[PDB]
């Protein structure tokens, strides 16, 4: 959770290139001249009057640079080795076509980078899973349907290959892996019909809340169940917060309520 | 003795066959197998490193 690049906006690379490399006078992030003297007044007047011309190559790739580390192509502590390779390959091959690609680069990566601020793998996944049983072909689609509706409406949930079996995982740093192989081969025999491995228990668990399946087949009633015991958990969840908060105007009182309450 | 000589008194005990024992229970006293602590949460749920 370390910010990648040192810009207050960690997308926008040319707005964290203007917040590193630009004097802390023209940017604005949200006196009494006159009174100043005379060799203050004096510059300020000329530079008004004849601005300098400088040189946008270092800023131009500053700002590619800070794209790569946001894109993490380029790790944080190479970020100067990085930077110094550029300007050495555009100051070797300067031009004014090569200005303006540095430009049409920069303003690309800045599109896709504001665009952008597991899919693929469960279709995959699908394909390769059979889509015809010989026990009813709408419990499994509902289920499949609800599959896809969960893993898509999920904000951070991972779906991918290792070695010969698909697993999914509800979120990046979480402890809550599915086999979804093993869970679909021990559900086929069961379709349309206590003898449910963990794996695919933990996978009803999970689809549960985000579930069409009809209530006289076999799924349909463990789905029922399921959604029954986790709405008495959330309602024992509930109790148990207030029992306990209520109660603390002792360790010992949450472990007799705990023991009584499961 | 009239002609004594002074004191320095040392006391000692002298335990042979006895195991020192500390009970794991919170009053220090055996009301059962399993003990006051032991089954309780903090104990029996996490992990302690002893020193």
């Amino acid at each position: 959770e370390a910010p990648r690049s040192l810009g207050p906006a960690p997308s926008n690379p040319s707005l964290q290139a203007l917040f590193q490399s630009q004097p802390s006078a023209e940017q604005e992030w949200h006196g009494d001249f006159g009174s100043q003297p005379q060799a203050n007044r004096f510059g300020a007047i000329l530079e008004a009057v004849v601005p300098p011309r400088s040189d946008p190559t270092h800023e131009k790739v500053l700002a590619i640079v800070n794209a790569l580390l946001e894109t993490q192509a380029i790790r944080r502590d190479e970020a100067g080795q990085m930077y110094t390779a550029l300007l050495q390959r555009v100051a070797r091959y300067n031009s004014v076509n090569v200005q303006g690609n540095l430009d049409r680069l920069i303003q690309d990566v800045k599109e896709a980078l504001a665009q952008r601020e597991s899919v693929v793998a469960l279709n995959a996944f699908l394909s390769t899973q059979p889509a015809v049983v010989e026990r009813g072909q709408e419990n499994y689609v509902a289920f499949v349907s609800a599959l896809k509706l969960m893993v898509t409406e999920a904000p951070q949930s991972e779906v991918y290959q290792a070695g010969p079996s698909f697993f999914f995982q509800t979120s990046r740093h979480g402890s809550q892996t599915v086999n979804l192989s093993q869970a679909f081969d021990n559900l086929r025999p069961l379709w349309g019909v206590s003898l449910l491995t963990p794996n695919t228990r933990l996978l009803l668990l999970l689809i549960a809340p985000f579930t069409g399946i009809s209530r006289d087949s076999y799924l349909g009633h463990l789905l029922t169940l399921y959604r029954e015991t986790i709405g008495n958990t959330r309602v024992d969840e509930t109790t148990y917060n207030e029992i306990t908060e209520v109660s603390r105007a002792d360790a010992s009182n949450l472990q007799a309520t705990l023991n009584y309450l499961l | 003795d009239p002609r004594h000589a002074l004191r320095d008194p040392e006391r000692k005990f002298l335990c042979d066959r006895t195991l020192w024992r500390i009970p794991f229970s919170s009053n220090f006293m055996s009301m059962g197998s399993l003990t006051d602590l032991g089954q309780n949460l903090l104990y029996a749920n996490a992990a302690h490193a002893l020193d």
